[PDB]
């Protein structure tokens, strides 16, 4: 592809393959003109050096290597380790609807209800504003729309106060340790820049306030929907399954 | 005991 | 394959010794191995000799001004109008390696970085519904006979 | 005393005797480049020690060469202040003057020859500026100094290897400065073998063999000649009484005629002196005492020379025979007392399968496939050639001082005497002498800094120069070639151009706190190439030895991954000679405290005996009491008076100058600390620059020397301030003839940092005031009067709130956001390309389409800002368009085109937007324009009034320097007679045209007419170069048209949110922001503005905290009074007596400053800077105690416990128990809330795998990871886990389907095929494995 | 060290008493993050074993299996039997000390509500449906594992099982890596599986090597229990009453004796002196 600064880039594989084409177009030029056993059988050595280096570089010998004085990342590196295709791009991935924030405490909620801060939560709900601006018809077209998002109506406010009302919310915080790693609010908007939680299940997270980076999620489907009222709202699991003692102590 | 075709050649 | 090429026009009877007759072919068999070949993009090889007389020069500039060397003084002596010493250094880069680590650590490489402003942005998939919505409005608000007219043309 | 520390005081409580002076504080770095571009002329120290040990270079066929004789360092060609802008890096041109000298072959020394010495410029150079950093790319950058192993030899022993017995192995390593290794390792069947560079291995004697010798000349050196006698009848023998030493008895050993030994017994020491007494020497032995023993030397028979047996073979009963019959007596056989002197070479020589010299030579070869002349050439190129191998005299000196040689001088070349040596000594240590050193002791580490490290691959560099000097010598013709045409000027400086700026080293500078940027050029890493790494570390690597005292600090460092690493090095060490660590000492004579100081080196440390700093002194005496607590060889014990030799300096010295500054450290634990002087250096300066009330002293020593304030060079009166320069006047005896002798001092503005933190200087001199040599002529980013500055002081209580200080976290006032106290400023860069395309050459004007009025509003005709608008994100600052390759659409819009009469664009929106979130002003501009290309409105523009920018500030040096030399024409004129009405009425011009006499007054003709001309031939030229580096192009990238670059600047405020900390680690996020009402407040009626919580006490174990609240408290209530005394404005001599009385408190204070010299004005400024409160100074361990706090908090007329009452905003009434309230420094940290909230709804893609990028200058979304994934199954939650992998990540004809659905008001599912997985598919199908999907 | 630390936090700390401290923070401080390295590793390489169960039948029907008994063996009361029996099913019918008297039809839950009938009674025994003897294809079954803790009840029939285990395995373990035989009390000796002989002395002498002791009170529940090796010598007797704060058990462990349950003369035979051994006859009395 060309690059941002208008030059190129290629992946690794794409120069080993003018490895084993070149290789090959010199020994179908040699065999029409015979040359002696000790030319042609060294030919047949480099294939099965090329061959190796489209399957594999750092396991026969010593690698085949770029102009970075490197190892060529071969094809088997790209299922081989946590650094191949499979714990990075297919089992963990990126998500979208997504966000993070500094994390602080405000003791003036109920158990279920945690902070969300205003100008994060007009991203985060960007498909829900349009559709209902168009069933208002407040919004003539969906690009009228986007063009009223920065004008900043106060029923703009009104309508996301309107759609964020009893729509769950994921909170996560790297690493994961068991399985209250990830639990489910509804949310209450204040205006400020930070995300605010329940001061009693700090110790569910083996989190403490010293500036973290807490995730959010957002559950798109109508069974998701469901599924955090149904299973992961923070009263629904009062009991930690390690052993049959709530993990809601006054910490 | 060698395998690098470097010195395969040479011999 | 140059010294097999070579043997069959060795001729003895010019009398002088192998080595050096020799010497020319296999060099010239090398260079266009060079060219062709063992290179990112196949750059022609009218290219590769102005490069060469280019990058020598550039280290004479540097020891004759004993500065750095300016463009225009270059395409004096490269005997060129300076558009196309202009036009010469815009090929002269190889790809950087699109699994290089531009992070500090092994963390991030160039792969997985790179954007992508070929396939769409979403929203525009839900413009061109609707912009296809009204226009099938509107020509049902169309007289009849006209109606078949626009629609194929 | 210098007149800064006369316009604020700091009280003091020091005790012990403050003996030597803070060193200038960045030795290591400073006197390290100085080594590497000054010219040395015999003793080689940098770059001199490059070319001798490369230059002359004889030519490969024999016939000429060339010496290299002097270098030079040219003028640098640009400064520092603009390569900040153009981003190039400065350097000076490297310049050598080199001789190529050819012999002929004809004639025996034929000098006779072409002679062309030139000047030849080969590479650039970087150089230092005067605080330590280079620039790079125009980037501050600092090279951090490296530790590692030493050269020379290295013995151990690693235990756990062979655990069937659990045998001792004792195994020594030679390690040289550069080239190839040795190794000497043992086995679990005793035997020595060798390694070379760890191949296979390799028994001992096959060196040995291959160093010209045989088993006579080798066993000579290990095992005695223990010879015997047959005397005709029997077999005899010699003996020394140590010989049988704890032996058996297998004959009687006896004597002629006093049997001393009878059958199987020992030999005690009685039988020793036994036969000490008579001395009987000739034992009378059985000839089956020879078996048990084996033949040392090749015995031959003397009619055929054939052996009757070989050296190293177990002798019997028919060659002892033999070799009587065929005539010999005296037989000579080696020494076995194994546990004495014992063979483990003797067993070697029988595994050894090569048998004489050149047969070990090709085993060898052949260890590191497929001659005599390789095998005989490549030994000799290991430990003989000087090119490939060198041990480095520094090498050496260790090497001689581990064998108890004698000379420090030698070679770097190893000699066959010395690889024996150590060899006999490791064969010594398995009996039992000796034994082996270890990796923690300083004495086998070294630090490496600038100047030794630049050298190292600037020699290579003269490798990459080597293999081509060779080619063009000796078949190029010989007379014609001038030697500047083949030296090549490329790769000399390519090499170390590979230094500055790849390297693990070449970090990035650290500006964003004055204290963060000199805690960076004293850190001593151990990454980088040969040394250590970070995963194969180890455990005993990271542990704190006890020879860390005093040279390394064990508090200042990381606790990410790399928590034993990174270290610095303490305050007042220093780098010897060779290179070893260095701590100062005072020396004891007779009990006796001397004035004498000794730099220790690593080792000798253990060989004396050194007392502590808290050691009490008695007054020029001795110590008071008998037992001193000392530490000796390793160990901590106690000692007499009389045997104690040195004593610490200063009790600064365990701890280096990152955690010096917190006050109170003597009561804290160690784990607190370690964040503590970590928390300070993410300090980012605040809007106002206050002074902390309680520090160590060393804030004047860490300001004056760090640079970032300016400093005086010459004293005297300074004429003229402004905001960006001042100038000073240098008394008269400091002025030279030559000068006429004012300063000109500029100040550096507005300029980026490299965390992006503001940097500006502001002068604290007045009009017409002294100033003595050396002050502060102008304050810092973060100082204040010369002293550290980097938080504010606050008013601070202690109480649980509502929850709002829950766990750690900590609560606020709207007070200190109205006074601003916590406010910075941040200026960030933006920047935009103009290219060409294939299509066509973009631009920039501000013609752009899809535009309202709104966004057109504030620019000028080209597209640019004007210096000074305000900005919003979603608006412009470069109008950039672009040629839009015509490419057709789906006919729904064709249709509508031809409705409306749609005008088509071939320009398309390609320009730079402000990023959002971001809302300031914008402050700066500038326009870089290539060469040829006409110069553009705003090119021009903008150059005219950089013109007039630099023009009319140069000439302002010939204003006022030229004045002083415009005086004295008149003290010329004064002699013969001022003309006083021939002077002054008529103008300056017509001073050569007066009334004039002989010779005296004709040479004043030569001096008035050549400094209007040599006056005028300096400033012309600095003129025009300088307008020529403007009105000249830019020599810029390949493909880049004009770049504008504009800088704008943000304020940033105090967010909920903003991370916080203390001085000992307690961190902090501000919870809320509070009006001023309801927060508590006292009987008086000021309120208090911070309050946390009061549970983090006691299991942090920081009572350091608590005990820096108290002196706070005081600190302001000695200040209240003289705020108490200033504006109800009593008297002068009131006053003078309140502070003397004040702040001359102590019992057994160190120093001593009476205000009763001062003058009355002087009292009357020290009474201004002491408004805000009074300092007080407390050094690191020699602090302050709680009979002393209280004594000035009576001063105050406040409790003495200083645990007041309160009353609550709220409820209007009385706590139930009083709180301690008082002053505490804070600060806070550059993880501020904007850095940090980052959100993404709908953006980009990757290009190979379709899924969302990460990072918030690219929009980009979290990761969802495999922890998390597994945390989801024990939920349950089926459907969820279905979009996290295929529906938000993946399915291109699934994704959109979903951003469709949730318009139109239906939020349904539909799953797809994960394009990971499809990937997955076509790789493994690549792989020759035919992978396919069974159906239903 | 043989000098830590004797003044304190408010009085000062001396300067190499500080630097010896440093050594308990780095030594500590490097450990937290290792071993956070490997307990990631050990709780992905526990999720991957254990992924394939749920809970796929109700009731396999399978026969006995494990035994229940307490821990407490050693020390005091460690784990109740109650604690540990909790959230489990009855494996069989299983009875109370009077005779015959069945409290469930082979499987009953047993929460808190039944612990209190164990709790009234002396029961120490107690047979529990395990894991091991499940037999279901694929899977394993909800009367095999009983109540969920994370609920509190029964578990539904398809939630999760082995994350769920090896999810809070693999938590804690951050924080993991930081004669003469006395009895308490008096009680009933019970000791079975035994062969022991009169002494010449005439107590109890330990001639068998799985003989070990318990302590009981007057019920049948255990106390305390200690081990006991071969070669040992008591000086009471099982299936009486002792005295408290009593060592019953009185031996040389140094020694590994060679005691003799046979009485008779021992000779000097197919022991020859220079051909099987030596005599190095002892130096003092001369015996
Ligand atoms: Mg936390
Ligand atoms: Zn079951």
């Amino acid at each position: 592809v060309p690059l941002d600064g208008g030059r190129f880039a290629t992946s690794d594989l794409n120069d080993l393959y003018r490895r084993v084409i070149n290789r090959n177009n010199r020994l179908k030029r040699l065999l029409d003109l015979a040359a002696p056993d000790i030319i042609v059988r060294n030919e047949k050595r480099m294939l099965q050096e090329a061959v190796d280096a489209l399957l594999d570089n750092g396991r026969r010998g010593r690698a085949i290597t770029g102009s970075n004085k490197r190892p060529l990342k071969s094809l088997a590196d790209m299922i081989k380790g946590k650094q191949g295709r499979f714990r990075q791009n297919l089992l963990g991935k990126r998500v979208d609807y997504s966000g993070r924030s500094v994390i602080t405490v405000g003791p003036y909620l109920r158990l279920h209800q945690c902070g969300l801060p205003k100008k994060m939560a007009l991203e985060l709900f960007k498909p829900f504003i349009y559709g209902k601006l168009e069933l208002r018809g407040l919004a003539t077209t969906i690009k009228a729309a986007k063009k009223m998002v920065e004008r900043e109506e106060a029923v703009v406010w009104d309508i996301l106060d309107e759609v964020i009302r009893e729509h769950p919310v994921l909170l996560n915080r790297a690493p994961t340790l068991h399985r209250l790693g990830i639990q489910a609010f509804e949310p209450v908007l204040i205006e400020g820049k930070a995300i605010q939680l329940h001061p009693l299940v700090c110790a569910a997270y083996n989190a403490d306030f010293d500036g973290d980076q807490m995730a959010v999620h957002v559950p798109l489907t109508l069974e998701a929907q469901l599924e955090a009222r149904a299973l992961m709202m923070s009263t629904n699991n009062i009991l930690s399954p390690a052993n049959g003692e709530p993990i809601i102590v006054p910490s | 005991r060698t395998t690098d075709p470097v010195r395969m050649y040479m011999r | 394959i140059g010294l097999m090429k070579a043997v069959d026009k060795f001729e003895y009877r010019r009398g002088y010794k192998f080595s050096t007759y020799a010497t020319w072919w296999i060099r010239q068999a090398i260079t266009r191995s060079i060219a062709d070949q063992a290179r990112t993009i196949r750059i022609p090889v009218h290219m590769i000799e102005t490069i060469n007389k280019l990058n020598r020069i550039s280290r004479q500039m540097l020891q004759e001004m004993g500065r750095e060397p300016t463009p225009e003084e270059l395409a004096e002596r490269m005997l060129m109008p300076e558009d196309k010493i202009r036009k010469v250094l815009k090929i002269a880069k190889e790809p950087i390696s699109m699994e290089t680590p531009i992070g500090d650590d092994e963390d991030s490489h160039l792969g997985d970085f790179i954007e992508d402003t070929t396939l769409e942005l979403p929203l525009d998939s839900a413009t061109t519904e609707s912009l296809r919505a009204a226009t099938h409005d509107v020509l049902a608000g169309l007289t009849a006979r006209e109606a078949k007219v626009l629609r194929m043309r | 005393y210098s007149y800064t520390e006369k316009k604020r005081i700091r009280k003091d409580f020091g005790k012990r005797p403050q003996v030597l002076d803070v060193p200038y504080l960045l030795s290591i770095q400073l006197d390290s480049f100085q080594k590497f571009i000054e010219q040395d002329p015999e003793g080689q120290y940098g770059l001199e020690a490059a070319f001798r040990s490369v230059f002359p270079i004889q030519s490969y066929s024999g016939n000429s060469e060339l010496q290299y004789v002097s270098y030079r360092l040219g003028e640098p060609v640009f400064d520092v202040q603009e390569c900040q802008i153009r981003g190039v890096t400065y350097s000076a041109p490297l310049r050598v003057k080199l001789r190529l000298v050819i012999y002929e072959r004809e004639a025996p020394e034929g000098t006779v020859k072409d002679i062309k010495e030139q000047e030849v410029y080969m590479g650039e150079i970087p150089l230092m500026t005067d605080n330590g950093t280079f620039v790079i790319n125009g980037t501050e950058r600092v090279i951090v100094s490296q530790l590692h192993r030493s050269p020379g030899v290295f013995f151990d022993s690693d235990k756990g290897k062979t655990h069937s017995s659990g045998k001792v192995l004792y195994n020594a390593r030679i390690i040289p400065y550069r080239g190839s290794w040795l190794d000497f390792e043992f086995d679990p069947k005793d035997n020595l073998f060798v390694r070379i560079d760890r191949r296979r291995k390799l028994p001992a004697t096959i060196i040995l063999r291959a160093l010209n010798y045989t088993t006579e000349q080798i066993l000579d050196l290990f095992f005695e000649k223990v010879i015997f006698e047959i005397r005709d009848n029997k077999l005899q023998m010699e003996l020394v009484p140590e010989r049988l030493r704890g032996e058996t008895a297998s004959f009687d050993i006896e004597a002629n005629g006093k049997v001393y030994v009878e059958k199987g017994r020992r030999i005690t020491a009685r039988h020793i002196r036994q036969l000490e007494k008579d001395d009987v020497k000739l034992i009378e032995v059985p000839v089956e005492y020879i078996a048990g023993k084996v033949v040392a030397k090749d015995y031959i028979d003397e009619s055929t020379g054939e052996l009757i047996c070989a050296a190293n073979m177990e002798l019997s009963l028919d060659l002892l025979a033999k070799l009587s019959q065929s005539g010999h007596k005296r037989i000579e056989t080696l020494f076995t007392n194994d546990l004495d002197h014992g063979p483990y070479i003797s067993e070697t020589l029988r595994v050894d399968p090569t048998n004489d010299r050149l047969s070990a030579l090709v085993e060898i070869y052949r260890m590191m496939g497929e001659t005599r002349e390789a095998a005989e050439s490549l030994f000799e190129n290991l430990f003989f050639s000087e090119d490939r191998y060198d041990l480095s005299a520094v090498g050496r000196m260790k090497f001689n001082r581990s064998l108890l040689r004698e000379e420090i001088e030698g070679s770097g070349i190893l000699s066959k005497d010395d690889i024996i040596d150590v060899m006999k000594k490791l064969i010594d240590i398995r009996n039992g002498k000796g034994e082996v050193d270890d990796i923690d002791h300083l004495g086998n580490r070294r630090i490496r800094s600038v100047g030794e490290m630049a050298e190292n691959q600037f020699r290579v560099g003269l490798v990459r120069v080597e293999r081509a000097v060779k080619e063009r010598l000796s078949l190029g013709d010989l007379d014609t070639l001038m030697p500047q045409d083949m030296i090549n000027a490329k790769p000399i400086s390519a090499a170390v151009k590979e230094f500055f700026g790849s390297s693990q080293l070449s970090q990035f500078m650290v500006q964003n706190n004055p204290l963060s940027e000199i805690t960076h050029k004293r850190r001593i890493s151990a990454l980088g190439p040969g040394g250590l790494t970070r995963e194969r570390a180890g455990f005993e690597v990271r542990d704190v030895h006890p020879t860390h005292y005093g040279r390394v600090c064990p508090i200042e460092t990381p606790e990410g991954p790399n928590i034993g690493l990174i270290n610095s090095l303490s305050v007042y060490a220093q780098t010897n000679e060779y290179g070893f660590l260095e701590t100062p000492y005072r020396k004891v004579t007779d009990g006796v405290v001397t004035d004498e100081i000794h730099y220790l080196s690593a080792i000798e440390e253990g060989n004396y005996v050194i007392a502590q700093a808290n050691s009490n002194l008695d007054e020029e005496g001795h110590f008071v009491e008998d037992l001193v607590t000392c530490r000796s060889k390793g160990e901590s014990s106690l000692f007499s008076r009389d045997q104690v030799d040195y004593m610490d300096v200063s009790t600064q010295q365990v701890v280096s100058v990152g955690a010096s500054l917190i006050p109170f450290l003597e009561h804290d634990d160690a784990n607190r600390a370690l964040m503590g002087a970590n928390m300070q250096r993410q300090a980012v300066p605040t809007l106002r620059a206050d002074k902390p009330l309680v520090g160590t002293g060393m804030e004047r020593a860490v300001a004056v020397d760090s640079g970032v304030t300016a400093v005086a060079k010459r004293g005297g009166v300074v004429q003229y301030v402004d905001a960006s320069r001042i100038v000073i006047k240098v008394n008269e005896d400091e002025m030279y003839p030559g000068e006429a002798g004012i300063d000109i001092y500029n100040l550096t503005k507005y300029t980026r940092s490299n965390q992006n933190t503001c940097i500006n200087q502001m002068p604290c001199v007045s009009l017409g005031e002294p100033v003595e040599r050396g002050d502060v002529l102008a304050d810092g980013p973060s100082t204040d009067l010369g002293e550290l500055a980097l938080g504010q002081n606050m008013r601070v209580a202690f109480m649980p709130w509502n929850g709002y200080n829950f766990e750690d976290s900590i609560l606020v006032s709207e007070r200190v956001v109205q006074e601003d106290r916590f406010t910075t400023i941040h200026i960030q860069e933006l920047a935009c390309v103009s290219r060409d395309t294939k299509l066509g050459p973009e631009e920039i004007t501000a013609d752009i389409p899809n535009v309202g009025e709104a966004a057109l509003s504030k620019l000028d005709e080209s597209g640019i800002v004007y210096i000074g608008a305000e900005v919003t994100g979603g608006d412009i600052l470069v109008g950039k368009v672009t040629p839009k390759g015509e490419t057709q659409l789906t006919p729904e819009e064709k249709l509508l085109r031809a409705i409306f009469g749609e005008k088509a664009s071939d320009v398309k929106d390609s320009s730079l937007r402000v990023p959002n979130g971001v809302s300031g002003t914008v402050i700066d501009v500038q326009v870089f324009t290539r060469d040829g290309v006409e110069k553009d409105k705003r090119a021009l523009e903008i150059e005219e009034m950089q013109l007039k920018q630099a023009k009319k500030d140069l000439s302002e040096e010939l204003q006022i320097l030229e004045a002083g030399l415009f005086s004295r024409i008149r003290a010329v004129l004064v002699a013969g007679g001022v003309e006083a009405e021939k002077l002054d009425k008529l103008p300056r011009d017509r001073w050569l045209e007066l009334g004039l006499t002989d010779e005296e007054k004709q040479n004043q003709l030569e001096q008035l007419a050549e400094q209007y001309d040599e006056l005028k031939h300096e400033f012309e030229k600095k003129l025009e170069a300088k307008r020529r580096k403007i009105t000249q192009g830019d020599d810029l990238a390949p493909g880049v048209l004009k770049i504008v670059k504009v800088y704008l600047a943000v304020k940033r405020r105090i967010q909920p949110g903003d991370k916080m900390a203390g001085r000992h680690g307690n961190k902090g996020v501000i919870s809320k922001i509070n009006p001023i009402e309801d927060m508590p407040y006292d009987e008086n009626g000021t309120p208090v503005d911070i309050v946390l919580n009061p549970l983090g006490v006691p299991s942090r174990m920081n009572i350091g905290q608590i005990l820096e609240t108290h002196l706070g408290m005081a600190a302001k209530g000695i200040g209240d009074k003289i705020n108490a005394m200033l504006k109800q404005q009593q008297e002068v001599a009131k006053l003078r007596e309140f502070i003397q009385r004040a702040y001359d408190l102590g019992a057994d204070v160190r120093q001593k400053v009476d205000l009763s010299t001062f003058s009355d004005e002087e009292v009357m400024r020290l009474a201004e800077n002491l408004r805000k409160g009074m300092p007080i100074a407390t050094p690191v361990f020699d602090g302050a105690k709680e009979a002393e706090i209280k004594e000035l908090l009576k001063l105050g007329d406040l409790p003495t416990s200083g645990q007041i009452r309160l009353y609550d905003g709220r409820t209007g009434e009385q706590f139930e128990r009083p709180v301690t309230v008082g002053y505490m420094y804070m600060l806070k940290l550059n993880h501020l809330v904007d850095d940090k909230m980052h959100a993404r709804s709908t953006g980009s893609y990757s290009l190979v795998t379709q899924q969302p990028l990460g990072g918030k200058a690219q929009f980009g979304g979290q990761r969802f990871g495999e922890m998390e994934v597994w945390a989801l199954e024990a939920y349950g939650a089926a459907y969820t886990l279905q979009e996290m992998l295929t529906v938000k990540s993946d399915d291109v004809n699934g994704r959109t389907k979903m951003y469709k659905n949730i318009v139109d008001g239906n939020h349904q599912m539909e799953p797809g095929m994960p394009e990971s997985f499809n990937v997955l598919l076509k790789e493994i199908r690549s792989l020759g494995i035919n992978i396919e999907l069974e159906d239903e | 060290i043989e000098t830590p630390i004797t003044a304190n936090f408010r009085e000062g700390l001396n300067v190499l008493q500080y630097f010896i401290s440093t050594h308990g923070a780095r030594k500590g401080l490097a450990d937290t993050a290792l071993k956070t390295a490997n307990s990631g590793y050990l709780t992905r390489r526990l999720v991957d074993v254990a992924q394939d169960l749920v809970v796929t039948e109700d009731d396999c029907g399978t026969h006995e299996g494990i035994m229940m008994t307490p821990v407490i063996e050693g020390g005091d009361v460690k784990e109740p039997l109650r604690d540990r029996v909790l959230g489990r099913v009855t494996a069989e019918d299983v009875l109370k000390p009077g005779t015959a008297d069945i409290l469930v039809p082979r499987n009953t839950l047993l929460h808190e509500q039944w612990c209190d009938l164990l709790e009234e009674n002396s029961v120490d025994a107690v047979k529990v449906r395990s894991v091991v003897s499940c037999d279901t294809d694929f899977g394993v079954c909800a009367h095999c594992y009983g109540r969920d803790l994370a609920r509190g009840h029964i578990i539904n029939k398809g939630e999760a099982i082995g994350v769920i285990a090896a999810q809070s395995i693999g938590e804690p373990g951050t924080q993991l890596t930081m004669s003469s035989i006395q009895v308490k009390n008096k009680g009933s000796i019970k000791l079975s599986n035994v062969k022991s002989v009169v002494n010449s002395s005439g107590k109890l002498v330990i001639t068998s090597r799985n003989t070990e002791l318990k302590l009981i009170d007057e019920f049948g529940r255990t106390k305390e229990s200690y081990k006991v090796p071969y070669g040992a010598v008591l000086a009471k007797g099982d299936g009486e009453q002792v005295a408290g704060g009593e060592t019953v058990a009185n031996w040389d462990p140094h020694t590994m004796p060679v005691i003799t349950e046979v009485s008779g003369f021992v000779r000097f035979t197919d022991m020859i002196d220079g051909q099987t051994i030596t005599r190095q006859t002892d130096e003092l009395t001369g015996l």
